[PDB]
């Protein structure tokens, strides 16, 4: 359930950094659990592209959601594969 | 091991008939596709050690780096590698270099000036082999073969079904048809 | 003497698709969210 998370995440901010933007990341994704947001995995990937533990598990659940995101359909199970690939050899 | 190299295909679009579906799909591929050239656009850039030791080594290799035959091992240290033209050389065998993958026979990597053995080539594959390996897969699947259903099954259980399922063949005891 | 003397002192990808429509509806969400006088006689010491 996707469509009631924003003020989670509004709540979530009070919490001081770096375990804030971990809990933030990890919310959001399993807000979307298996929706298929295209968005919502591009801010993911976007999350695990910058480099810096907690600051590692951001991007850990960031690439736990791309999965989780991408389970939807087989296209974007298919497209996330090659995008896992790309990641872990760069 | 140097395990598959399997060709590289996109997913398949189901409507086919120009529906938006179909527009959807093709949307949602090229939205992944636009997804991993961000990524892989910004890793490098937005990336800011082994450097001294991968400059020493590259200092120490020079170039260019000839590509010969290795004849012999004498030492450990030592080795006799015959250049392309055919000449014997009894050059010296650097550091780093596993020794291991040094065996007669294979194309080892030297030096321009001191012919000294700085590398061995693994792939060293013939160029007229490597173009026939296939990259790009064929977009031609067995829903685009009409009958042919008894040599379908055939192949499968030939070339296909040993890889997906080959417990069916060790427990039966057979070897699949190779 | 002030205008003339001492001189000086990631990219979001299109995703047309989806991401055009996106934006135009966060814009909608934000929607229901929401010198003449210059000192030409520069004055100066000795």
């Amino acid at each position: 359930k996707g469509e009631a998370i924003e003020a989670i995440l509004a709540a979530l901010e009070v919490v001081s950094e770096p375990f804030r933007s971990f809990a933030n990341t990890l919310v959001d994704v399993c807000a979307y659990a298996g929706s298929g947001n295209v968005l919502k995995v591009q801010q993911l990937l976007h999350i695990c592209s910058e480099h810096f533990a907690d600051m590692g598990a951001h991007q850990g659940v960031a690439v736990l959601g791309i999965a989780l995101i991408a389970m939807g359909e087989e296209i974007g199970a298919e497209m996330a594969l090659r995008t896992f690939g790309h990641l872990l050899r760069y | 091991t140097k395990g598959p190299d399997a060709a590289s295909k996109l997913p398949l679009v189901t409507p086919h008939t120009q529906c938006r579906l179909k527009l959807l799909k093709l949307e949602r591929i090229k939205d992944y596709l636009l997804m991993e050239e961000e990524f892989i656009r910004n890793q490098e850039q937005m990336k800011p050690k082994q450097e001294e030791e991968r400059s020493k080594v590259d200092d120490l290799r020079g170039t260019p780096m000839s590509v010969g035959t290795l004849e012999e091992i004498i030492d450990d240290n030592h080795a006799i590698v015959s250049t392309s033209v055919g000449s014997e050389h009894y050059v010296s065998i650097l550091s780093f270099v596993d020794k291991d993958l040094l065996e007669p026979g294979c194309s080892v990597l030297l030096n321009h000036k001191v012919h000294a053995v700085i590398g061995v080539l693994m792939d060293d594959t013939d160029p007229l082999v490597t173009v026939m390996k296939v990259e790009k897969a064929p977009q031609e699947t067995y829903a685009d073969i009409g009958g042919l259903d008894n040599q379908i099954q055939e192949i499968k259980e030939s070339v296909e079904l040993p890889l997906t399922h080959p417990e069916y063949y060790e427990e039966m005891g057979i070897k699949p048809p190779k | 003497p002030s205008t003339f003397a001492y001189p000086a002192p990631k990219v979001s990808t299109a995703v047309l698709s989806i991401t055009a429509k996106a934006k135009k509806k966060e814009k909608e969400k934000e929607k229901k969210e929401e010198k003449e006088p210059e000192p030409n006689f520069q004055l100066l010491d000795n």
